[PDB]
């Protein structure tokens, strides 16, 4: 069962989301700047998407 | 009737409340996402907010704050769950919005206030894959200045032999808290490392949410707590303690559990801790 992205590092919010979608279609998508800090649960439905400011992937997604 | 969830069992704080200690007058800041203050299982002392677009503490429009606030010190009564210092003096101190993020500014501005304020502990569960200097430095300004700072080593997990904690976890003078469940088994998403300094209960957790309900969360946000808690019941039977006092207490007294890159120190075990002399159980 695929839980993390690696290969979205990079690419646009729009892509990661739909090839997110693709292998978990129930994911509760959240998408968030790159540099905040987050609460710490463990949500194993969720996948934040942390976005550079031209909305590109920067950090590998993960579930949780 | 209220239920004593088996986090708070699990790390020994009845063993502290038979003794008469509660957390009675110890300040502890939540540094989260606001404390539904409105809940009749907690009592919200005060606080502040730093979210430009959220102003009022005592609104929790992402739960987080709520639950993590509810294992710190939710009310020794007849309803819903017992806190680990049941009388500590909460103060929510939002610094995330209503989708679990804020700006490092924010966070900072949080403890900024909390040392101003005089708290005795805070908890943040919460936490980033980058530091600031400018992060180091406010945490190091309320360790400097008497507090005791707990927070989430984070959810990342393991990645071969590289540390996965977080800031401000990753920070020496902050207390990086990992998670194990009911049997003392490192959770899978728990954060790992040499950084990593104690474990707590931090799978299926009851506790506080807002509009006066509960629930169980898993994550390390739900670990700090207990160690935030375990802090207030020590500072409650030894009022004079420092926080440098409080931190060894909690380290000195752990149950060992494995090897320290996954487990740290073991598992907190408040009832040793708040003993005055310190041994592994
Ligand atoms: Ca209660
Ligand atoms: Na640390």
């Amino acid at each position: 069962m695929k839980t993390e992205w690696p290969e979205l590092v990079g690419k646009s919010v729009e892509e990661a989301k739909k090839v997110i979608l693709q292998d978990k279609p129930a994911a509760q998508i959240i998408v968030l700047p790159v540099g905040t800090i987050v609460t710490m649960a463990y949500r194993i439905d969720r996948v934040r998407l942390f976005v550079d400011r031209l909305d590109n992937i920067a950090q590998v997604p993960r579930v949780g | 009737a209220q239920s004593v969830p088996y986090g708070v069992s699990q790390i020994k704080a009845p063993a502290l409340h038979s003794q008469g200690y509660t957390g009675s007058n110890v300040k502890v800041a939540v540094i989260d996402s606001g404390i539904d203050s409105s809940h009749p299982d907690l009592k919200v002392a005060g606080g502040a907010s730093m979210v430009p677009s959220e102003t009022n503490p005592f609104q929790d429009n992402n739960s987080h704050g709520t639950h993590v606030a509810g294992t710190v010190a939710a009310l020794n009564n007849s309803i819903g769950v017992l806190g680990v210092a049941p009388s500590a003096s909460l103060y929510a101190v939002k610094v995330l919005g209503a989708d679990g993020s804020g700006q490092y500014s924010w966070i900072i501005n949080g403890i900024e206030w909390a040392i101003a304020n005089n708290m005795d502990v805070i908890n943040m569960s919460l936490g980033g894959p980058s530091g600031s200097a400018a992060l180091k430095a406010a945490v190091d300004k309320a360790v400097a200045s008497g507090v005791v700072v707990v927070a989430a080593a984070g959810n990342e997990g393991t990645s071969g032999s590289s540390s996965t904690v977080g800031y401000p976890g990753k920070y020496p003078s902050v207390i990086a808290v990992g998670a194990v469940d009911s049997s003392n088994q490192r959770a899978s998403f728990s954060s790992v490392g040499p950084e990593l300094d104690v474990m707590a209960p931090g799978v299926s957790i009851q506790s506080t949410l807002p509009g006066n309900k509960y629930g169980a969360y898993n994550g390390t946000s739900m670990a700090s707590p207990h160690v935030a808690g375990a802090a207030a019941l020590i500072l409650s039977k030894h009022p004079n303690w420092t926080n440098t006092q409080v931190r060894s207490s909690l380290e000195n007294t752990t149950t060992k559990l494995g090897d320290s890159f996954y487990y740290g120190k073991g598992l907190i075990n408040v009832q040793a801790a708040a003993q005055h002399h310190h041994h592994h159980h």
